[PDB]
């Protein structure tokens, strides 16, 4: 997994690859790692897939409860607090490693959240097995107050570095662009990897497989 | 180890178990009974860890009997097998797991004879014949070789005798006598012990 | 605690034809979640009519191939002829077994021509257990490759099919296909596929591109 | 390995307006085969099936506890469950046991009960869901199954082609697994009918 | 990590490096390890980032409520006590070394150490973190009674710089805070601003 | 070595048109302690070959001694034959594998750079006898942090000039200083060309810490 | 693996499956588990494949040297003793071997079980391998010394077959050999899937 | 487990051993012989670890035979027992220890009958009767109860039969047949197997 | 233990504490950890007392014989090399951190560290368990071009600071100055040891 986020001039760019592995085998080629928290807040997930899924879903529904009550747009700090306090309670047994980004009334905010429940507020972050490759790109090329297209290019370069250098990362790049004015959930953004064409066809006729018993049940 | 065997015929189930209770290097009992009557047409055969076997089997026994008293009719073999599995599976991840391996043999009026195999993990399988214990390793292939679904009660007993003789010949443990019972439409019948 | 072994990845494949043998491998060298290089073939030419594929611990692959190369020359010097495919296979069995108590962490497949000019494939476990095969996959993705070969080359589980001889053209298409499929699922298999075709004319090589992720 | 104790393999595959699901039939304890007709695929509706590989006890428990929850759902809501909702219901059941999990990784195959649109997914043992448009595999020969599926699968297969593809994928995969096989059952789900077949298979 | 605090007449100076490591990878090179607990009370955090953030957030809550009830600025000693109670009670579940420093109208500038185990001691100055080993000799030789605020800033900057050179687990920028009656002044030393030897 | 003591971190290497450049910082770490801050981890082997080493510094000094004597021995003969970079790399592979097989490894990962017969050489040898050639190399944390940047540039432009390769190496050394907790902002760069082996240092990278005001 | 052998009136029957596994993965379905030591001696492979092949090939070497030196073929007793003495030196080093040495010498049909644990025993019938328990069952119920040749073939074939049914680590094909006075013959090779059709 | 027993009478020694060779859960041989002839009037009975037993016993055998060929006369039972002990004790702390338990039975012309007990540690004791194996736990007390130093060969055989019957009754392992031999002034005599 | 050596123009200054502990019992409180290897070559010993005494005695033998054969005063670098060869060869069997310091006519005053593992580097040097606590001090206090008197003071101060903090250091400070003119040894005890307020 390679996930990353940057703060640009007008908001947040989140990025992710789309590979999920079980052991050293690719289970999912088109896994979605950028999770909805609220219309203005998204979250990339690394670590234990079930843990990041369930954790983000829970905080998302709690934030919906929160915002239905307040009538106000949720704050990134609220999502951050709710995630870290729950993760701390479980003492690292919930293996959710999260890149949380959003735009609220106080502007754009980006946090990294680790399974034990520590958080960092930062202008760029990476997580996953491909995080050092992605961070190399950021350290090399990050500038403050980047334009939207520059920030998108930087994040997609960071993910790509993970895709090509980390065995745990691959397939597509997904981006999520969050500003005050818009949300662009780009899935996929780029498809650097494609399966090669098949040279021979294995189209087998009816009767190739020997059948022992057959039962047909008609339906209504 | 303890040995259990079941053979389902067209309208009967034949079951047998060793009669030894062992402790360390000695046989402590040579007329042990590993079979529990659940109802008029159901036997539960239970082996495994000391304490666990009798505690579990007698719990199922009293619950199957309670069902009859409450409802005026008995659990079917299939219902009893699933009840047994539910209890064992429920205890699997609890503070009180039961390390028992079971056969359940029964005759239903509408469904005919049935034989169920259950391991301590509480996986349940219906089988035409089945065996538990180290002895099963030496006898299952004899059953596979000679068994047919239409086997008569007379032949089933001789096929059982073949399995038991194999234990005498090839098995390293001294298992000289076996309980033998048959279940049919007329209930549970005690056959002669097979002895060596 | 020092460990003398590491897993470096790699998938090897060989197919025996009537008058040809194919040895194929990917070119990726891995360690942990990292790639060392994208250009590391696992095939080595032994003679004009014998190629060996080697995967596993790269340290052991390098050492073993250098030992084999030395033994070939030694044999040629004392016997006044080149080693046959069968003799190489037999010899390698003893080399691998000499380390029975500190094994070469290697999976080997020999592909070439026998003394009648027919394709021969030999596959080995790390301690030199071996046999002749019609076709064989080894290394990282071998459980992915082998079932399709059983089906397509061995005609397993197929009714109403004529068991035609295997042409080079069909063999080459099968090799490419299984590797492209393996490159989809096995994280270790990728970058490029290197194919060695052994015929009476000699050994020619072909390379096809694979996914880089 | 706990997941290899009983062995087993299941896969699901997507066609044009149809789905397929297949399973081996072996029930064994380590090396020893016990029965050759163990059910691993359970109906969860007229056009919706779940297949479970893993620990045989947990295969049975999850099947039974899911049916419990589904029966209650259908009575309450007065409709058949959509495939994606069953996946969520399963995910929820598995994740409840996050810290003491069931040792089963299910696959789901069905048609939407109103649109008849094909759906397949799989979940890990703690209920992480994965939806695909091609195929899903689960069991002790996952690698063998991936190799066959990647090679054989094509989009928009008709029921007859889909049958042959999943049959050949399963047969040739399990024949490279010592603790999978002893027969294969295949269900083809269509709008108007279910077709159930057992295949001629090696019994070693 | 290296953390440090110094008392002067009328306040305190706090300082920390900004390095957070996982093994020998720097996950955050601009960490903020000086956490405000109240208007004029800070803590310097070392140990598990999860533990110190959780404990700090909890104390902030406790001291904030307490301060409203009493309708007065909280004592630095009270802040230290609240840290000590948590760090002691959960000593088997925490890896946290804290320095509490600040100003109150009753006692002025105060520095308290709450090391692992959860003992509490007032000190003229305090050091902590993995990096503090390397500067014990320096601080013992350099410290002088009656230092001004400017001298305390310099003393802290120097000590941290020395620790940062030697300790692989320390580095980045130096964060400084001065706390007095008049309020809190924060600054960062980066690059050439960091003392060189 | 069963247990490494004083150790060095990443070594980098990249081929360019007419030569090879390698880089290593000048630190020997003792656990987390930056203990010896002015040691060289690069060696001139002969006129065509240079060597940089990660890992146990004592084991490196031993190899310097052995390999240094080997080149002296060859020069005594004055026979017009000289160890190529490829030959040194081969020797090193054999030595490392040999020590590994005795369960007594030399605790090093090494980068060999060379120029001979108008050809650039760049080779890797680890403590287990794993060896290969590549257009760019990076050991240790460099493998995770520097190699992705190296391979990124070489993808868009396979053939680098000397100045381009030098700029790229300086950029990678900056990244390692930012992200590797065992690194130090004092490094050497060694270049091999037709003219021979040059070792420059001590060198420093300029750093940017603007993101410290972005919390 | 399942291998068996038994002496009877007309010599020694030797049979084996052909499956090799690496964990749960089937590496081969065409392993030759009956090893042709010499024209008058057979050995069998169970346990470690390399261990059996290597050590029995070393036995074949030693037996041939013996024949050349002594001008007579080695006895079954002496051949099995050579192998036992060879592997005894390696006890506790993790060799995995269970073999049957089968022949016909001046004492008539000969059959020894030899293993890496150090066992060497003469016997009328043996079965070795993960599947041996299942083969014992069938073989024991059918075995007789006065069995006819075709009856001996059927029993050996059926016993291996039944082992392949129950034992996950046994399968492929059933390979059958007959040791006679003037040497062994290869009797048959039947795929288990074909035997299923028959039985 | 393997069983050995010896009973020394006034002018004879009677010995017996089980005839089972076991591996895992199966008996692999039911006509195994655990007795080794050292000379005309000496038997060595050996049990223990596979490989070790036959290697050690045959080594002693060939050495006792070599002594006879070199000297023209045989080792006495006492000399043979000490020779055996020397070898086993010498190997105890070496790279090649032998995990064997032994009885040595013999008749000397001048000393009369003798029975020696040796464990794998190589402690040697002369005994009027002795047993090895788990079976010994169940039989030694029967010997203690019924043995007298003047016991006739007829009674010794019946006392042996009592011990063997106890194993059939009480011992958890299947040991159905036993080798029986007697040594006297006329050498070694094969008695009938005792079978169940 | 804390050990330290400093080069100046024309020689070296060595220093050590005098504490030898078994666990937290002080077995010897007046240990001499500066061992002469030749006329103008010393080593400071830290780690296992058995190991450093044995290695020092062996090197003294080797360097003494070597010096007679060559008929010249030995190089400090040679002494260091002999320590390095032994400490490297037997790194798995030794627990020794050595500083070699002295004067020779060829190179003047020289300090060499031979830490655990047996690497060798010319440097001033510090070692022992106590040296952790004075890295910051020496880094801040060291100045290029220090006189002999200043080196003695620098060494006395650094050792005193380490001795206060490190339970495994303490006792008296042993100092040695080595120059062309010879070796001057002194002990700082009690009030003579530099004092710093708590
Ligand atoms: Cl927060
Ligand atoms: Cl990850
Ligand atoms: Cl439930
Ligand atoms: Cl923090
Ligand atoms: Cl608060
Ligand atoms: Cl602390
Ligand atoms: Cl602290
Ligand atoms: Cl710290
Ligand atoms: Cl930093
Ligand atoms: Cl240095
Ligand atoms: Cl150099
Ligand atoms: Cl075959
Ligand atoms: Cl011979
Ligand atoms: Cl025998
Ligand atoms: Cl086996
Ligand atoms: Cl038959
Ligand atoms: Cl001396
Ligand atoms: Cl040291
Ligand atoms: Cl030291
Ligand atoms: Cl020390
Ligand atoms: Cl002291
Ligand atoms: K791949
Ligand atoms: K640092
Ligand atoms: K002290
Ligand atoms: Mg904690
Ligand atoms: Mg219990
Ligand atoms: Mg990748
Ligand atoms: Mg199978
Ligand atoms: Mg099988
Ligand atoms: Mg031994
Ligand atoms: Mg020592």
């Amino acid at each position: 997994t390679t996930i990353a986020g940057v703060v640009y001039k007008d908001g947040i760019v989140l990025g992710a690859d789309t590979r999920a592995t079980e052991g050293m085998v690719v289970a999912d080629k088109n896994c979605s790692k950028i999770h909805f928290i609220s219309p203005n807040i998204y979250c990339c997930g690394a670590g234990t897939a079930a843990d990041t899924d369930m954790t983000t879903q829970l905080i998302s529904s709690n934030l919906e409860l929160h915002s239905l009550s307040t009538g106000r747009l949720p704050r990134v700090v609220t999502a951050n607090r709710m995630l870290k306090q729950m993760l701390f309670r479980y003492q690292g047994y919930i293996g959710a490693a999260l890149v949380l980004g959003g735009v609220d009334v106080t502007g754009p905010h980006l946090y990294s959240i680790y399974p034990h429940g520590s958080t960092d507020k930062l202008p760029y972050v990476t997580m996953g097995s491909g995080s050092l490759a992605a961070m190399a790109v950021f350290e090399d090329k990050f500038r403050p107050d980047m334009e939207e297209e520059e920030a998108k290019n930087l994040v997609s370069e960071a993910i790509a570095a993970g895709i090509f250098n980390d065995l745990g990362s691959g397939s597509n790049i997904d981006l999520c662009v969050i500003s005050k004015n818009k949300l662009d959930f780009l899935r996929p953004y780029t498809v650097p990897n494609k399966k090669g064409t098949r040279l021979g066809r294995y189209r087998c006729e009816k009767g190739t497989t020997a059948v022992l018993t057959e039962k047909i049940t008609p339906l209504e | 180890m303890e040995y259990l065997i079941g053979i389902q015929g067209p309208d009967y189930v034949l079951v047998a178990s060793d009669r030894v209770a062992a402790s360390n290097i000695v046989q402590m009992k040579d007329d042990h009974d590993k079979m529990f009557k659940m109802s008029e047409k159901i036997l539960l055969l239970c082996v495994g860890e000391a304490g666990d076997t009798v505690q579990f089997a007698e719990y199922i026994q009293k619950n199957v009997q309670l069902y009859k008293m409450r409802n005026g009719y008995e659990l079917s073999p299939t219902a009893a097998a699933n009840f047994t599995r539910r209890n064992l599976a429920d205890c699997l991840r609890s503070r009180t797991p039961y390390h028992v391996n079971l056969l359940l043999a029964g005759y239903d009026e509408h469904e005919g004879p049935a034989l169920y195999y259950m391991d301590y993990l509480a996986a349940l399988a219906k089988a035409p014949f089945a065996a538990h214990g180290y002895g099963a390793f030496l006898t299952l292939s004899i059953l596979d070789r000679y068994y047919t679904p239409t086997i008569s009660r007379e032949r089933a007993v001789e096929l059982l005798r073949k399995c038991l003789e194999e234990l005498q010949k090839r098995f390293i443990l001294n298992l000289p006598t076996f309980s033998v019972r048959i279940i049919d439409k007329n209930g549970i019948h005690d056959l002669d012990n097979i002895s060596f | 605690r020092f460990s003398p072994y590491v897993f470096n990845g790699g998938t090897i494949l060989a197919i025996a034809g009537e008058d040809f043998a194919i040895v194929a491998s990917d070119t990726r060298l891995s360690e942990g979640f990292s790639i060392h290089t994208r250009d590391s073939p696992k095939c080595y030419k032994l003679t004009d009519k014998t190629v060996i594929g080697c995967s596993g611990f790269h340290g052991d692959c390098l050492t073993l191939t250098k030992i084999i190369e030395a033994r070939l020359k030694m044999y040629k010097h004392s016997n006044n002829k080149a080693m046959t495919t069968g003799a190489i296979a037999a010899m390698l069995s003893t080399i691998l077994y000499s380390r029975r108590f500190f094994p070469y962490y290697v999976y080997n497949i020999i592909g070439g021509l026998d003394e009648e000019g027919k394709g021969a494939v030999y596959s080995f476990d790390p301690v030199g257990s071996y046999q002749r095969d019609s076709f064989k996959a080894g290394g990282s993705a071998s459980a992915m490759l082998q079932p399709l070969l059983d089906n397509q080359v061995g005609f397993k589980n197929m009714q109403n099919v004529e068991h035609v001889p295997l042409s080079l053209d069909r063999a080459m298409r099968l090799v490419k296909d299984v590797f492209i499929s393996a490159a989809e699922r096995d994280v270790y298999t990728g970058d490029a596929l290197r194919i060695c075709i052994v015929t009476k004319e000699g050994i020619r090589e072909e390379t096809v591109s694979l996914r880089k992720d | 390995s706990i997941m290899s104790y009983n062995g087993g393999a299941v896969m699901a595959m997507k066609g044009k307006n149809c789905v397929a699901i297949a399973a081996d039939r072996r029930f064994g304890i380590q090396a020893q085969m016990v029965t050759t007709d163990f059910q691993k695929i359970f109906p969860m509706g007229d056009r919706l099936y779940i297949g479970l590989a893993g620990l045989a006890t947990d295969v049975q428990t999850v099947a039974q506890r899911l049916k419990f929850r589904l029966n209650l759902y259908e009575l309450k809501e007065g409709r058949q469950i959509k495939p994606y909702t069953l996946m969520s219901m399963v995910a929820n059941l598995l994740y409840e046991k996050r810290f003491g999990p069931y040792y089963t990784e299910p696959v789901i195959a069905g048609l939407d009960p109103k649109t008849f649109k094909p759906f397949i997914c799989s979940l890990d043992l703690i209920g992480c869901p994965m939806v695909t448009d091609d195929f899903v595999v689960s069991g002790t020969c996952a690698e063998q199954m991936y190799g066959m599926c990647e090679s054989l699968w094509e989009p928009n297969m008709d029921p007859d082609h889909l049958f042959e593809t999943i049959s050949q994928a399963m047969l040739n995969a399990v024949d490279r697994d010592a603790v999978s096989g002893m027969g294969v059952i295949v269900h083809i789900i269509e709008k108007d009918k279910i077709t159930t077949r057992t295949l001629k298979a090696r019994m070693d | 990590t290296t953390i440090m605090a110094v008392q002067f007449d009328g306040g305190v100076v706090l300082g920390a490096d900004s390095r957070t490591t996982t093994g020998s990878y720097i996950a955050n090179r601009v960490t903020d390890k000086l956490t405000p607990i109240h208007d004029r009370i800070f803590c310097c955090r070392s140990g598990s980032a999860a533990d110190t953030q959780a404990v700090a957030d909890a104390v902030t809550y406790q001291l904030g409520f307490h301060s409203i009830e009493l309708n007065e600025p909280p004592l630095v000693h009270t802040a230290a006590s609240l840290f000590k109670e948590m760090c002691y009670r959960y000593r088997e579940d925490l890896m946290a070394g804290i320095i509490i420093a600040g100003w109150d109208p009753q006692e002025g500038g105060q520095v308290y150490s709450v090391p692992m185990g959860g003992m509490m001691v007032r000190q003229s100055f305090a050091i902590g973190g993995s990096g503090s080993s390397y500067i014990y000799g320096y601080v013992d030789a350099t410290y002088r009674e009656g230092m001004t605020k400017e001298e305390c800033l310099q003393f802290t900057a120097n000590a941290l710089a020395l620790a940062m050179e030697r300790d692989g687990s320390s580095g980045g920028v130096i964060r400084l805070a001065a706390i007095a009656e008049s309020g809190v002044e924060r600054q960062v030393l980066l690059g050439d601003q960091i003392p060189k030897f | 070595t069963q247990n490494p003591m004083v150790t060095g971190t990443s070594v980098l290497g990249v081929k360019f048109e007419g030569g090879v450049v390698i880089a290593a910082d000048m630190l020997g770490s003792y656990g987390s302690l930056a203990r010896f801050r002015n040691i060289s981890r690069i060696m001139r082997v002969n006129n065509s070959t240079m060597l940089g080493a990660s890992g146990d510094y004592a084991d490196f000094q031993y190899l310097k001694q052995v390999l240094g004597q080997m080149v002296i021995d060859e020069e005594l003969l004055g026979d017009g034959h000289s160890y190529s970079p490829r030959a040194i790399h081969s020797w090193l592979t054999r030595a490392m594998y040999s020590r590994r097989s005795k369960m007594n490894p030399l605790w090093n990962t090494m980068v060999i750079g060379g120029y001979a017969d108008g050809e650039s050489f760049l080779g890797y040898v680890d403590m287990l006898g794993v060896a290969y050639e590549a257009p760019s190399l990076a050991t240790g944390y460099g493998a995770y942090l520097a190699q992705p940047l190296l391979r990124e540039v070489l993808e868009k432009q396979p053939v680098l000039s000397q100045t381009e390769a030098r700029d790229l190496v300086e950029r990678c050394m900056r990244v390692l200083y930012y992200r590797d907790a065992r690194s130090y902002n004092r490094f050497q760069i060694a270049t091999v060309t037709e003219k021979g082996v040059e070792i420059e240092g001590p060198l420093s990278t300029e750093t940017n810490w603007d993101i410290a005001h972005m919390i | 693996t399942t291998t068996l052998a038994f002496k009877f009136r007309h010599g020694v029957i030797v049979a084996a499956d052909s499956r090799a596994t690496a964990g749960a993965y089937i590496a081969s379905q065409t392993v030759k588990k009956v090893i042709e030591i010499n024209p008058y001696l057979l050995g069998t492979m169970a346990g470690g494949a390399a261990d059996c092949s290597f050590w029995e090939r070393l036995l074949a070497r030693q037996c041939r040297i013996y024949e050349l030196r002594n001008k007579e073929r080695i006895s079954v007793a002496a051949a099995s003793k050579l192998l036992a003495n060879m592997v005894y030196q390696y006890k506790g080093m993790g060799l995995s071997m269970g073999t049957m040495i089968c022949g016909w010498d001046k004492r008539g049909p000969g059959l020894y079980y030899v293993d890496s644990e150090g066992n060497r025993i003469s016997g009328a019938t043996f079965s070795v391998g993960s599947g041996s328990v299942y083969a014992y069952g069938v073989m024991d119920r059918g075995y007789s010394y006065d069995l006819e040749v075709e009856q001996a073939y059927d029993l050996a074939r059926r016993a291996i077959y039944q082992a392949t049914y129950r034992d996950a680590y046994s399968g492929g094909a059933v390979n059958l050999y007959h040791v006679r006075e003037d040497g062994w013959i290869r009797v048959s090779s039947d795929n288990v899937a074909d035997l299923h059709e028959k039985y």
